[PDB]
């Protein structure tokens, strides 16, 4: 008999964080032996 | 004589001549973003930040 006008709010995730990561400051950041000992394992930076 | 945290690093001494305080904090490390074209003699860098 009688009506109104509800509303309602709804939220959707459309994007996220953009995260680099690098080899050099999270593995070897300032050591030598660790460069020359990670060049031989293979890069699999590149990769990542 | 020392501060340390959570994680077992050091971030702070005492002095033992003077018996002052000081406090440790990292230095700067990071990279560096480079555009660069495809026949260009030198690419256009920028420091983030
Ligand atoms: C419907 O509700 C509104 C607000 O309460 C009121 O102003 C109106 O008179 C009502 N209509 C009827 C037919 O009851």
């Amino acid at each position: 008999t009688n009506f109104t006008i509800a509303g309602h709010e709804e939220f959707i995730q459309t994007s996220s964080p953009k995260v680099t990561i690098d080899c050099s400051a999270f593995v070897c950041s300032n050591y030598a032996a660790c460069h020359d000992l990670l060049s031989e394992y293979g890069t699999f930076c590149d990769n990542i | 004589n020392l501060l340390y945290d959570s994680n077992g690093n050091i971030i702070g001494f005492k002095d033992f001549l003077t018996n002052k305080t000081y406090t440790i904090l990292p230095c700067y490390s990071g990279r560096v973003s480079a555009a660069f074209y495809q026949n260009s003699s030198s690419p256009a860098l920028l420091y983030r930040n």
